[PDB]
């Protein structure tokens, strides 16, 4: 569940799948981090 | 052995090249020159003992300051390092100047 | 895709009644075709339910026969018993074969009958010929006389194959029709009911044959198989020995033009040099007697090919040879007694007149090669000396078979050959006592295990306590680690995975050097191997325990010597019929952990002390000493040229140098060759042996019908790369009648191609030969993914036997003896990892990999399984395929032969790009992780545990750890200092070379890191993803080495990956629930 | 022509990509190709002729 | 003594490693374990002693 | 028979005839 508009989402150009997969690595670093702290 | 003087021994004939095939006769000289080179590899002596070949590239990618797993890549510095071809240059180089 | 049409035809061709009827089934990886599958498999049943032509159904759903993936066939015919003679009576009108009785030595090694031999059944044996494989002799003639039939109308060469293997076959079926086949029993033993009335050894023979005739491609092929089918019929304790005799001396006649070198373990580097062949005059009248007692036994041909060959001595014709030094070993084993055989070690020469002047040095020199050794880790109190007892105690599982002794965990009883499990047994009754050493004596004698090998002598071992291994453990560990970097041990100097597999003979040969080889494999009763063998090692010892100042290493140490005092005065169990002899045999062998190195230490010494005696009377300078077992060799070079009177007078002085010490010899002295039992070299080229009996085997193991295939599909592989080449659809006709399995009577399931060439835990063979098969499809992701599901199986055995008080007080102490106080939190850990290598034991293994082959046959029957997204390797392949280029290219020739044997497709590539140079972890050994493990064990953790183990938390990676015997500081130091990370590459590196058989087969003779195969390799480089460009770079190569085998030509490669593919196959990496069989590698050095 | 592949080899190493990163020097690669090459080869010659 | 984990956990933070290079740096934590620290105290005293 | 045998004794010396041996024998 991702905060960006449809036709990005939808968009089969690279820079757009680029985007998306280098925003999930940085949601998935911050949870990795709060995970750490809360444990 | 001491030898008598009974004894007798023939002279080779080393008189040097009364053709100079090295005068418009290349496709002889060239033959000749092969025959050389390769006779001169034949006693260049084996590089015996090197330095190992995993032992040292380890050295130069932690001087370069690689990505891991660039050993199978061989960032360009690193492609053709191994031996069987040190001891190829160093016989070739010879033999050639030889020949 | 073709090998299904065959088993096809085999089958029309087996049952051919109008009651057999033969069902395909497929499958699907779409929906709706998957339910039309379903719908096709219901309407056969039903039909063959119901006799009803299956052959019009075929037409309605061809969507389904033409894209759909076959998976088996079924087969519904009913006993219709003794069909092999009904089709046999054509093959079989030439003159059955006369035995004859005068040519063994021995009586019951003749090729008599059985009632000659065994009147009454309680005194019968099959163990003399037992074939001990899962495989029957009806097979065999089956498949011949199916491949036969196929080839029954070509006209070419191929017929030139045809009449030759026709009239081997014939000369086999007259022999058999002649008596009748003997029939096997459920376990494929063969009873004295059977063999009563029939030849002993005519099951051996004809296996044997079969095995030779279908590897005939040639008329002096025809020739060698013609000549040894019809003498081993009869001789069959003195014909592998005999032919196999010359070749050690035909390598020493071979000029060098042209030379490999070696430097690191698979270091070459090549060498134009020229070396002539200074043979003396002698070596060729011992040679012409070795042809003469040939041609006395009654070889004619073989002779002549041996006997036109030295005219020109040249090395274009050799293979020949090659491939006559493989003819000798698929004759079959030499499976006499235990006592003959035996007596072949047990006959002693012991004498007074030996010097003093060398046995004495000979001993000062092993004390001081063991005091080397072992000075540095007693010194400085290394911890595997201090706990060697807790050390030994967990890797009892790599130790030898024990004598079989009867436990009882519970409410059962149990007959193990496993240490560990007799000392899980001993702990309850309070009988484990390690420190007092059980002596080996008259009251307490030692049993024997037989070590064969066909061509020659067998070999004895010892089958000892469990104290025994105890005490040498850590001590022979630390031993090797020091030979690891010393030269001179060829068993074991390398760089911590590899081998000196092609020797290191070739630096210093010149007509200068000469080099003198020996066989040291009957110096085992000997009497340099008694008294001051073992008293070299007591001394060492004593110097030892004076050379440090902590008591748990002197304890050990003093252990290690009451063990060299005890074997110092050793009895022997053998039976002889009904009573048991017992020998004084105060000597050495092997069954122990300590024989490789020691024999390695005093052959070393030996050879030191001899080669001080030829300085008497020559000057040399020793360049070289190797010493792996059962051979050395020793290379030496000279102030002047050699010429044929220094060999002869040095070999001489050798032999008699030896005889000083009462030590028997056949001394060989060389200057271009040498030949031992692994390997061999003439001309300056390597070769090897392949004798690797496939329809025989030496005793009897404990794998499945299935499993045996896989292994018969691998000494296959290796066979042909080593030069002996069967016809392969022979090999395709086993592997289907041997994965065939029984559903009941006359129902019987077939699988196909897409089952046994897939990579999973049943992978048997591949569908082109030396190339693994990968899956770029729906349908092989389909079913690797759904295998995986079913791999994971339980063993109700190994449930109650780990739930009973023995295992729990084995645990505890375990526990107490390493650490305390987490009785709920590690300890299940360390019972869990207990679990891990009972596993060893066969039962446990058969109960576990039989419920996985069920579970494998109740879904070919019924349809297909989704699996739930578990992640595996063609998944990864899958999504990599689809942005490759390939176009054609066109590299040179500039890389030397130097393994003539091998197929010219594997050689042309060898001659297109290099061969191997370096040698990556195939156990994963090297990782900072498991150099904490091979520190305080030897345990192995399978690469596929390690990969899962870093994956999880930083928690549980210390309880996995600390239950392998590792305590708790350096695990928390490991997560600490966060090495894992920097761990993650060289463990995933190492898990996918062994997942694609990069350094088990071919591919282990291949330089990957070349600059040839990488200038096609066209990857550009995106940078901080080392795993994606990894796998990458390697699936490139993979992909051109296979086009390369397959079709000779080459290609080049382009991948301009997309970053978003990089990061989505990112994730993907270290999720992978892939596994591989061990069966399935077919290492080319054996 | 010098080989579309080769020259991506090296203008690949040249840019210094990053595979976590979005650069503006990835879409430096767009179009490489030989058939433009001669296609604008072609066409500037077609046009100033025409 | 210092406790093992705890210093070179220190160290790792004091180097600022990277799991994506090879870094001589890594190579300075080979063998930081207690055994070896008596080791060379002993040796070392033993040494100028005899 | 065994005349093709003596042959087989003699091809097996002309062939591959070494110096320094019959020097030190012409001297010997």
């Amino acid at each position: 569940e991702i905060k960006i508009a449809d036709e990005v989402k939808k968009s089969n150009k690279e820079e757009s799948k680029q985007l998306l997969e280098v925003l999930k690595t940085k949601e998935e670093h911050q949870k990795e981090v709060q995970y750490e702290i809360l444990q | 052995r001491n030898l008598p003087s009974t004894a007798r021994y023939i002279r080779p004939n080393l008189l040097q090249d009364r053709l100079n095939l090295h005068d418009n006769f290349e496709s002889l000289w060239d033959t000749i020159t092969t025959s050389n080179y390769i006779l001169a590899r034949s006693v260049v002596p084996d590089l015996k003992e090197l330095v190992s070949t995993e032992a040292q590239i380890q050295k130069m990618s932690q001087d370069l300051q690689l990505e891991a797993l660039t050993i199978q890549s061989e960032t360009q510095f690193l492609t053709g390092i191994n031996s069987q071809a040190a001891n190829d240059c160093f016989k070739t180089l010879i033999a050639a100047m030889l020949s | 895709g073709k090998y299904n049409l065959i088993l096809s035809e085999y089958l029309s061709f087996i049952y051919n009644s109008q009651s057999a009827v033969q069902i395909p089934i497929y499958y699907s990886s779409n929906s709706e075709l998957e339910n039309r599958c379903i719908e096709f498999h219901s309407k056969c049943l039903e039909n063959s339910k119901n006799g009803l032509s299956l052959k019009k159904l075929f037409v309605e759903y061809s969507d389904v026969i033409e894209n759909a993936t076959l998976l088996s066939i079924l087969s519904y015919s009913y006993d219709k018993y003794n069909a092999v003679e009904r089709k046999l009576v054509k093959y079989a009108k030439g003159k059955p074969l006369e035995a004859d009785l005068t040519v063994n030595e021995l009586d019951y090694e003749n090729n008599k009958i059985t009632s000659e031999l065994f009147p009454t059944a309680e005194e019968y044996t099959d163990l003399l010929m037992d074939p001990a494989i899962l495989t029957s002799l009806s097979s065999n003639l089956n498949a011949v006389m199916f491949w036969l039939e196929k080839h029954e109308n070509d006209v070419a060469e191929k017929l030139k194959i045809y009449k030759r293997r026709l009239d081997l076959f014939t000369i086999v079926a007259s022999t058999v029709n002649k008596y009748g086949v003997p029939r096997h029993n459920a376990k494929y033993r063969y009873e004295y009911e059977v063999m009563k009335d029939k030849p002993y050894y005519l099951v051996t023979w004809a296996n044997s044959s079969i095995e030779m005739l279908m590897s005939v491609f040639s008329h002096e092929d025809y020739l060698i198989a013609r000549e040894l089918i019809v003498l081993s019929y009869s001789n069959r304790s003195t014909l592998a020995k005999l032919v196999s005799s010359p070749m050690s001396i035909l390598v020493a006649l071979v000029d060098i033009n042209g030379t490999f070198i070696t430097n690191e373990e698979l270091e070459l580097e090549f060498s134009n040099k020229y070396v002539r062949a200074i043979v003396p005059d002698q070596t060729f009248d011992e040679l012409k007697q070795m042809l003469d007692n040939m041609r006395k036994a009654g070889l004619t041909d073989i002779p002549k090919m041996i006997q036109d060959w030295l005219v020109d001595c040249s090395i274009e014709k050799f293979p020949l040879m090659a491939k006559i030094y493989s003819w000798s070993f698929h004759v079959g084993f030499r499976k006499q007694k235990m006592l003959d055989a035996a007596l072949d070690q047990l006959k002693t020469e012991y004498t007074e007149d030996v010097d003093d002047e060398m046995y004495r040095e000979y001993t000062m020199l092993i004390r001081d090669e063991v005091v080397k050794m072992l000075e540095e880790p007693v010194k400085h109190d290394d911890h595997l000396l201090q706990d060697s007892e807790l050390a030994g105690l967990l890797s009892m599982s790599s130790a030898s078979n024990g004598e079989s002794r009867q436990l009882k965990f519970g409410r059962k009883t149990i007959f193990s050959t496993k240490k560990n499990m007799h000392v899980m047994d001993d702990m309850a009754n309070g009988r484990y006592t390690p420190g007092i050493i059980p002596p080996v004596n008259v009251d307490k004698p030692i049993p024997l295990g037989r070590r064969d090998v066909p061509g020659r002598r067998t070999r004895i071992i010892f089958i000892l306590p469990y104290e025994y291994f105890i005490a040498q453990h850590a001590v022979v560990e630390k031993m090797l680690i020091y030979a690891k970097h010393t030269r001179e041990y060829a068993e074991f100097y390398s760089q911590s995975n590899q081998l000196l597999s092609y020797g290191d003979v070739t630096r210093f040969l010149s007509n200068n050097s000469m080099v003198l080889y020996t066989d040291v494999s009957q110096w085992d009763s000997s009497q340099h191997n008694t008294q001051p063998f073992r008293k070299g090692i007591i001394m060492g010892l004593d110097m030892l325990a004076n050379m440090t100042n902590d008591a748990r290493v002197i304890q050990t140490l003093n252990l290690y010597k009451q063990t060299q005092i005890n074997l110092m005065d050793s009895y022997v169990q053998i039976p002889d019929g009904n009573v048991i002899k017992k020998i004084q045999y105060g000597a050495v062998a092997s069954g122990e952990k300590q024989t490789k190195a020691a024999n390695s230490i005093a052959n070393l010494a030996l050879i030191k002390t001899v080669l001080s005696r030829i300085s008497n009377k020559y000057s040399f300078a020793t360049k070289i000493i190797r010493v792996d077992g059962d051979d050395n060799y020793a290379v030496l070079q000279f102030n002047t040229e050699v010429t044929k009177q220094m060999v002869q007078d040095v070999s001489n002085d050798v032999r008699e140098t030896y005889a000083r010490m009462n030590t028997k010899v056949k001394a060989l002295v060389s200057t271009v060759g040498i030949e031992i039992a692994k390997r061999y070299i003439a001309g300056g080229k390597i070769f090897f042996r392949a004798g690797i009996n496939l329809l025989n085997n030496e005793k009897k193991g404990q794998s499945t019908q299935w499993d045996q295939a896989a292994v018969l599909y691998s000494n296959y592989i290796v066979n042909r790369l080593r030069g002996f080449e069967t016809d392969r659809e022979f090999i395709l006709t086993k592997i289907m009648q041997m994965t065939s399995v029984a559903i009941t009577g006359s129902l019987r399931l077939f699988p196909s191609e897409r089952v046994l060439t897939t990579n999973s835990t049943f992978k048997v063979f591949d569908s082109e030969d030396f190339i693994i098969e990968y899956g770029t499809t729906d349908d092989e992701v389909y079913i690797q993914r759904a295998f995986m599901s079913l791999s994971s199986q339980k063993s109700g055995i190994a449930d109650e036997i780990a739930a009973s008080s023995t295992f729990k007080n084995y645990v505890s102490r375990l526990s107490e003896q390493l650490l305390f106080s987490k009785n709920n939190i590690v300890s299940r850990g360390i019972a869990l990892t207990e679990k891990a290598k009972l596993n060893s034991y066969a039962p446990i293994s058969l109960e576990k990999r039989r419920a996985q082959i069920s579970a494998l046959l109740t879904m070919l029957q019924k349809p297909v399984t989704f699996k739930s997204s578990k992640i595996t390797i063609n998944d990864i392949l899958r999504d990599i395929k689809p942005f490759f280029t390939v176009n054609e290219a066109h590299l040179p020739i500039q890389y030397q032969k130097f393994m003539p044997t091998l197929p010219d497709n594997v050689q042309y590539i060898i001659q297109c790009i290099g061969s191997r140079t370096y040698q990556i972890e195939d156990d994963g050994s090297k990782s900072a992780i498991s150099r904490l493990i091979s520190k305080y064990s030897v345990y192995k953790p399978s690469i596929e545990e390690l990969y899962k183990v870093i994956s999880l938390h930083e928690n549980e990676i210390q309880l996995y750890l600390i239950s392998l015997g590792i305590p708790k500081i350096d695990a928390d130091t490991y997560v600490g200092s966060k090495i894992y990370s920097q761990d993650k590459y060289r463990i995933l590196e190492s898990y996918v070379y062994n997942l694609l058989s990069i350094n088990y087969g071919c591919y282990q003779l291949f330089d990957f890191n070349s600059p040839d195969l990488e200038k096609l390799i066209r990857i550009p480089f995106k940078g901080k993803i080392p795993a994606v460009t990894f796998i990458l770079h390697l699936y490139a190569k993979l992909e051109v080495i296979n086009h390369a085998i397959k079709n000779g030509s080459w290609i080049s490669l382009f991948c301009n990956y997309p970053k978003s593919e990089m990061i989505k196959l990112w994730k993907k990496m270290w999720n992978i629930t892939s596994l591989r069989s061990p069966y399935t590698n077919a290492n080319f050095f054996q």
